[PDB]
């Protein structure tokens, strides 16, 4: 339950090999840090949309909820983009 | 503007490639044959992460699907942020260091003080 | 190195966090 706060290094660092150029190498301690600031970033958003939840006494957090989680602390530009993704996957 | 994250704190070519890199996801995200069964990171794995939080109760499939495309978005984003500062010093190897310079130049970054100090 | 002021709308989620953390961290 513990090893649940974060995503697992491997998938982290691979998707930071392909936004690399080909004779970059990363550091042990860079792909650690960037598998505890994806992490964040999900836990990070996530709470203040749970918080919202708790206050309006709604059970489930839904795609809106993130959308909206995201605009209010200030990843509008993430928001935006996936706004698209959502409305698509819901038609 | 919706869009001031995009480039915020760069300047130059770095500028300009952030940017193509999110007109690059924004098409995509807009485009029609999305296969929602495939990710770089696992859905099972996100929603864990989300569930970690005990103020969390049910969680909508919807959740750690946008989810999983906006880590992948976010990962890309700083790796490449990150990037500047490793050829700025000619080095081929991305650090730590790298990492945290590339989070000072956004605030958008400001939630990770406590994880990147 | 250590601000006052951080993002407007990132600062009570981000004090929320940290105690959410320290939670966490008594559990081990």
């Amino acid at each position: 339950k513990e090893q649940d706060r974060w995503l697992p290094i491997a998938n982290v660092a691979r998707i930071m090999k392909l936004a690399l150029p080909e004779n970059a190498k990363i550091a042990k301690e860079a792909k650690e840090c960037m598998q505890e600031c994806v992490s964040e970033f999900i836990s990070f958003i996530t709470s203040e949309a749970s918080e919202k939840c708790q206050q309006e006494k709604r059970k489930t957090v839904n795609g809106e909820d993130i959308l909206f989680a995201m605009t209010s602390l200030g990843f509008e530009n993430y928001a935006e983009a996936l706004k698209i993704y959502l409305s698509k996957y819901r038609e | 503007g919706t869009w001031a994250n995009v480039n915020q704190g760069l300047q130059g070519t770095a500028r300009d490639i952030l940017t193509t890199y999110w007109q690059h996801v924004i098409n995509h995200l807009e485009s029609d044959n999305h296969d929602y069964k495939i990710h770089q990171l696992p859905l099972a794995r996100i929603k864990k992460v989300m569930k970690a939080d005990p103020e969390v109760k049910m969680i909508s499939a919807e959740a750690p699907i946008l989810f999983a495309k906006g880590c992948d978005v976010f990962i890309t984003e700083l790796t490449m942020r990150a990037w500047i500062h490793a050829e700025d010093n000619k080095r081929r190897t991305l650090q730590r260091s790298d990492i945290a310079a590339a989070l000072s130049k956004s605030d958008m970054f400001d939630f990770l003080i406590d994880i990147v100090p | 190195e250590s601000p006052l002021y951080v993002n407007a709308k990132q600062f009570h989620r981000i004090l929320k966090r940290r105690v959410a953390r320290q939670k966490l961290e008594e559990q081990l």
